[PDB]
RNA sequence: AGGCGGCCCCCUGGACGAAGACUGACGCUCAGGUGCGAAAGCGUGGGGAGCAAACAGGAUUAGAUACCCUGGUAGUCCACGCCGUAAACGAUGUCGACUUGGAGGUUGUGCCCUUGAGGCGUGGCUUCCGGAGCUAACGCGUUAAGUCGACCGCCUGGGGA
RNA sequence: CUGCAUGGCUGUCGUCAGCUCGUGUUGUGAAAUGUUGGGUUAAGUCCCGCAACGAGCGCAACCCUUAUCCUUUGUUGCCAG
RNA sequence: ACUAUGGUUUUUAUU
């Protein structure tokens, strides 16, 4: 069965005549627990309905990840604007690790063995775009058997 | 297909450097496509359109400009197709779940026109609903029974309708475009190099799909 | 500066002002301007025939 | 680099070209050194029409040792030295190579009835837009803030300094 | 005694023409769009048009009142014969 | 014609 996870929710406000009005902006992930993951971002009134508004996109967006023996076949970068993340594989044991936005993406795909670092902006709404750019940058999962010799 | 439609090139640069694989040697700076890089290339894509028609996929014909704005709704209409002759109302693919209320409006104004519900000696109220109906006909009249979204898009000018080509790329919808030397192919999914105005080119592929949406299968 | 032309009279008409270059009618300047218009209107669109 | 400007005849560094020839890595940057000034100022004497800090008055204002107006000294200029500082700004440190485009100039040189409002090549420069690339976003864009390399200085929150 | 504890009541911008609910798109995002523009109105008026398009609250309407003709009906009203 | 200056402090924001 599929799994849903929150990363963060933040208050967002507009100043008006006689006071102030506010909404929430939420960031979520959806994954299969075996190697497929997607993310949602959205803004609405009340936390649970801002989470529901972010899930509108997470019910469409997905990347399938290339894996070799339960972990990464190579180290890789992920890029979006000022977010410049790096990923590298770990051995069977400890391996997760990483900040609240990067850790959520690794959790919901079962990839609990990657030494993920931000090496740029940690901003949750942009480090997610760089993380999923890195999952799209992954080369095909049997490449060592094709790359041997000539 | 084989040759015909002999032409001498129009305008200079007025170009996109991406078009190197399609252009002939230019004289007096006037630029032209090479007939041997384009006619076999769109004949090779005419089969790709015939396969979508053999799967009964619904094709949208877009011709919002003077050379195609009559032919888009006549040159293949004998084989039944869906069309846009000037405007989309806008967001027609990504906001369809709202834009369907103007299809509901066209259905109401037509079920009124078809029975004379506003045909009276009170003329200003009859013209009120006549003008609003005949204004909806110009944007939604060629798509009112398409039952959902297209399965393929065919567009006369990719520089003009670029906002709806951005919708088609987001939704994974195929885009066939007769891109001009001064256009750009990055939003196009089936590139079939042509023109948007002047000659002897803008209705050429249109005149060929008029049979390949009837022959097959189809 | 020219204008050395021998007319004993002031004329009740515009002959050289407000209509040709440096505004009005031709070479208009300021009085609110628009910047998306040159990237919105390129080819006609009307005049053939409205009637 | 700062900047350079009436014309005429000179003195004179650099750069660019065509055919040849002679060298044979002679290529880049550089710790500390060693050197350039726009304007204003000084050291010493000349030169002194505009102009003009200060000085000397008027106006304005409740006040005006300022604005503004009326006069005006240093100074501006020339020689032989000092001052070394600026939006010195294109807010872009310095050497080379690599790169799809549009539009406009400046100047050599090769071949052509220049039977062409020059044209097609080949060299050196130079300006406004624009796509790939860069980037916090603005800005840069073949003369890049791009791309790949070599080198020298400085910064680590601000106030206090 | 406290609207520096409040439910209600209320002044007023102002009859001013403007404001919400959603969905899409653009933007790193706050934010923008549309609600900006061109005519023109008391008025988002009435048309035109652009990446913005629907459904609501306003504007406008509903209900009330009047100039003249025709009709129905007349006392404790009217008065031409 | 033109038209000087403004002493101290100032939202709950939850899941």
């Amino acid at each position: 069965e599929l799994q849903e996870k929150l990363i963060a929710v933040n208050r967002v406000s507009k100043t008006v005549k006689g006071g102030r009005i506010f909404s929430f902006t939420a960031l979520t992930v959806v994954g299969d627990g075996n190697g497929r993951v997607g993310f949602g971002y959205g803004k609405a009134r009340e936390v649970p309905a801002a989470i529901q508004k972010a899930m509108e996109k997470a019910r469409r967006n997905m990347i399938n990840v290339a894996l070799n023996n339960g972990t990464l076949q190579h180290p890789v970068k992920g890029v979006h604007t000022g977010s410049r993340v790096f990923m590298q594989p770990a051995s069977e044991g400890t391996g997760i690790i990483a900040g609240g936005a990067m850790r959520a993406v690794l959790e919901v795909a079962g990839v609990h063995n990657v030494l993920a670092k931000a090496y740029g902006s940690t901003n949750p709404i942009n480090v997610v775009r760089a993380t999923i750019d890195g999952l799209e940058n992954m080369n095909s999962p049997e490449m060592v058997a094709a790359k041997r010799g000539k | 297909m084989l040759k015909a439609g002999v032409h001498f090139g129009h305008q200079t640069r007025y170009w996109n450097p991406k078009m190197k694989p399609f252009i002939f040697g230019a004289r007096n700076k006037v630029h032209i496509i090479n007939l041997e890089k384009t006619v076999p290339m769109f004949n090779e894509a005419l089969a790709e359109l015939n396969k979508i028609a053999s799967r009964k996929g619904k094709i949208l014909f877009v011709g919002t400009k003077r050379a195609a704005s009559e032919a888009v709704k006549d040159a293949a209409l004998s084989c039944d197709q869906f069309f846009v002759n000037h405007r989309w109302l806008g967001g027609m693919l990504t906001n369809w779940k709202t834009v369907r209320q103007s299809i509901k409006r066209l259905k109401d104004l037509e079920t009124q026109s078809q029975d004379g519900t506003f045909d009276k000696l009170t003329k200003k109220e009859a013209l009120m609903r006549t003008r609003e109906l005949e204004k909806l006909e110009n944007s939604l009249g060629g798509i009112k029974d398409m039952g959902g979204l297209p399965d393929a898009l065919f567009v006369i000018d990719a520089d003009h309708e670029h906002i709806a080509i951005k919708e088609a790329n987001n939704l994974g919808i195929p885009v066939f475009a007769i891109v001009d030397t001064n256009s750009d192919p990055d939003g196009v999914d089936f590139v079939i190099p042509g023109n948007d105005d002047a000659i002897r080119a803008v209705t050429l592929y249109l005149g060929a799909v008029a049979a390949t949406v009837r022959e097959g299968r189809s | 500066i020219k204008v050395r032309e021998n007319e004993p009279f002031d004329v009740a008409l515009r002959r050289f002002k407000r209509s040709c270059e440096k505004a009005g009618v031709l070479a208009e300047v300021r009085r609110r301007e628009f910047y998306e218009k040159p990237t919105t209107e390129r080819k006609r669109a009307k005049a053939s025939a409205v009637k």
